[PDB]
């Protein structure tokens, strides 16, 4: 029971759980599954200091998003009893959406049942409307976990505005920072932690931590990334963070200054 | 009556002059006449007896809040709001009953410019704006007249908020069973009035809007959570 | 003002056919079925990279872009292409080469001026003093000949300006073969 599945069905009753966990548990996991990145942008270059946020908005405007996790938590790392995981699963066609090839092979034999999707999956601007009341977002006190998560935090953003990105980078983190109050990216506040390296799965058995659930899909990505928040905190940060240090600095981006994208 | 006379009329001075200049003047004042424990009546004070019948100062009463920087005393107002707006909501409604709806209409435009203006939600744990409008439709006319200028008042503060600012989708989709609404041929005239013009206020087209089909549900409409008495 | 998108895209969102600014668009190496007649948003669009694909028939949309300069077609499944693309004549290069056309039209674009050859025959063929085509684009070969237009010249001899006419077609060009 531990990573609860949500479909356009069971949507709304798993809804009226969580925004009771989010009253006793309020440190929230995420990772994000999408079809990855299908365009470089434009006239823009490699060398202008904010290339990665455009990079970004050329394939977060474009592009669907597949999977979200959530997991919740506490002050000191504990799970609600129950479900403590919810993998949301959206309505993505194939014959009719775009997506790099080689990132739908790996969804697929990571476990994702396309053809489901297609016909049950869930709406994402309802979701939106559902997570705005919820709690879990615009609201003091939440405060997320991520990992390399540009575009995670880019397909949030998309969802919940129903707009494409603002055109510069600035006004992204401006309304990112509305929407998401505190942001912890395990992969920026790696960059102060000697000999940790490498992608999530990577990160995960140099800790130690146990991956509940199926590879490369959302809800477990976002478990393991909790197990990680926590076990990194009480051992390099000795169990505290500085807000004013690592709070919002989006890894790849030009907040606490090297790619955005979460690379394989 | 709910303070002492002598507490009554203190915090009853602070707001009783009040502008832009002496802002920063009253809120000193409030801050070392009155005891950090009267604070939930102060807060009981400014929503029922200031705010409930005083739009016009509305704008005032939240440069106050944004001035004297005090987020407990925010959640009570916020609370205090909430349970004044249910008390009119299971009230027994008549058609003669002007003064509560007036009261709902301002509690209602405050509450949108202590949520929404601020970017900040309605939690569907404090209140669900789509199914208070789904049950007003069922249970008659007289439930609409009191919902619609209600809602209206707490969508109209949606545009100053970067966030709620069409095209929201929560906020859209409020503005959808509205749409949904305005269409019935028996609507009374002024609520389809009162949605044209928070249309207008949202800067959006009453025509470009996307209405559903909710109403046409019937069990759904069998099957909401009763908000109101 | 350049987009080139990779990586095997099978269909085409409609957030593309968004971006007007765009003065270049290029969708090489994908798996293309067909280009959405939506394209025509992109009015900037000067350089269409549409090769190495598996388009099997062109929108006719397509030839409205007029400002588009330079089209890659090669690499493809195009068995014809549509008549109405003639209509681009700021067209300074049309790649067609590895397409199972037909043997006139591989007749037209084999010739010297090949490009232009094959322009000017669609849309001379297109349903419906000096003045050449060179600078009159617009006017069809046929219509710029100095007897079609004598013919309508005289006809207003003998005898409102609407513009709506020319809204969504913008038939804008003039002498369009009605005007002499």
């Amino acid at each position: 029971q531990r990573i609860c599945e949500v479909w356009a069905c069971n949507l709304d009753e798993e809804m009226k759980k969580i925004r009771q966990v989010i009253r006793k548990y309020n440190y929230v996991a995420m990772d994000t599954e999408f079809p990855g990145v299908v365009a470089r942008p434009i006239g823009e270059f490699r060398s202008n200091a904010d290339y990665q946020y455009q990079l970004l908005r050329c394939n977060v405007d474009l592009l669907k998003i597949i999977q979200l996790g959530l997991t919740f938590m506490n002050e000191q790392g504990e799970y609600p009893p129950g479900t403590s995981t919810w993998q949301f699963n959206f309505k993505f066609n194939l014959t009719e959406d775009m997506y790099a090839q080689d990132s739908i092979e790996l969804l697929t034999t990571s476990g994702i049942q396309f053809k489901k999707h297609e016909e049950e999956g869930i709406e994402t601007q309802y979701f939106a409307e559902l997570l705005m009341t919820s709690g879990v977002v615009l609201c003091e006190g939440v405060k997320w976990l991520s990992f390399h998560s540009g575009y995670d935090f880019g397909y949030l953003i998309k969802i919940l505005t129903n707009s494409n990105l603002p055109e510069e980078e600035l006004d992204f983190f401006e309304i990112l920072r509305l929407f998401f109050p505190v942001i912890y990216d395990v992969k920026y506040l790696m960059k102060s932690c000697k000999n940790l390296k490498g992608g999530l799965q990577e990160v995960a058995e140099q800790l130690e931590l146990e991956r509940i659930g199926p590879q490369h899909q959302a809800g477990s990505d976002s478990l393991l990334t909790g197990m990680a928040f926590f076990k990194m905190r009480e051992m390099f940060f000795e169990d505290h963070i500085d807000d004013a240090k690592y709070c919002g600095h989006l890894y790849g981006l030009g907040s606490g200054s090297g790619n955005a994208y979460e690379e394989e | 009556h709910m303070l002492e006379e002598n507490i009554q009329e203190k915090i009853a001075f602070i707001f009783n002059n009040l502008s832009q200049s002496n802002m920063t003047q009253k809120v000193e004042e409030l801050k070392e006449t009155v005891k950090e424990e009267f604070m939930p009546w102060v807060s009981q004070y400014l929503v029922m007896k200031r705010v409930s019948i005083e739009p016009n100062f509305h704008s005032l009463y939240s440069n106050f809040l944004d001035t004297l920087k005090n987020p407990e005393f925010n959640k009570m107002v916020l609370n205090e709001t909430y349970r004044n707006i249910k008390v009119l909501l299971t009230s027994d409604k008549a058609a003669a009953n002007f003064s509560d709806r007036s009261l709902l209409k301002n509690l209602g435009h405050w509450l949108g410019m202590i949520t929404l203006a601020k970017n900040k939600p309605i939690l569907h744990t404090d209140l669900d704006v789509k199914s208070l409008l789904l049950e007003a439709y069922v249970k008659g006319q007289q439930e609409l007249l009191y919902v619609v200028p209600f809602v209206a008042k707490v969508l109209e503060s949606s545009i100053r908020s970067v966030v709620f600012r069409p095209p929201n989708p929560w906020t859209m989709a409020i503005m959808n069973v509205l749409a949904e609404l305005h269409q019935e041929h028996d609507l009374k005239l002024n609520l389809k009035f009162e949605i044209e013009v928070l249309c207008k206020n949202l800067a959006l087209d009453i025509n470009e809007l996307k209405p559903g089909n909710l109403l046409k549900d019937k069990d759904r409409l069998k099957n909401l959570d009763e908000q109101l008495s | 003002a350049e987009l080139e998108i990779s990586g095997r895209v099978r269909s085409l969102s409609t957030s593309l056919w968004s971006l007007t600014h765009l003065t270049a668009l290029h969708l090489n190496d994908n798996y293309l079925s067909r280009i959405p007649p939506d394209i025509a948003k992109l009015h900037n669009l000067v350089y269409l990279d549409l090769s190495s694909n598996k388009l099997r028939s062109l929108p006719a949309e397509l030839g409205n872009m007029v400002s588009l300069r330079e089209l890659l077609l090669n690499n493809n499944l195009l068995r014809v292409l549509p008549y109405e693309l003639g209509r681009l004549f700021q067209l300074q290069t049309l790649g067609l080469k590895g397409n199972p056309l037909s043997q006139d039209i591989l007749n037209l674009y084999q010739d010297p001026d090949g490009t232009r050859k094959l322009l000017n025959f669609m849309l001379d063929n297109l349903a419906v003093k000096y003045a050449t085509r060179q600078l009159y684009g617009y006017c069809p070969s046929w219509a710029l000949n100095w007897e079609y237009r004598k013919k309508g010249i005289m006809e207003e001899i003998v005898n409102p300006l609407d513009p709506q006419w020319l809204v969504e077609n913008n038939i804008t060009g003039c002498p369009h073969p009605h005007i002499p």
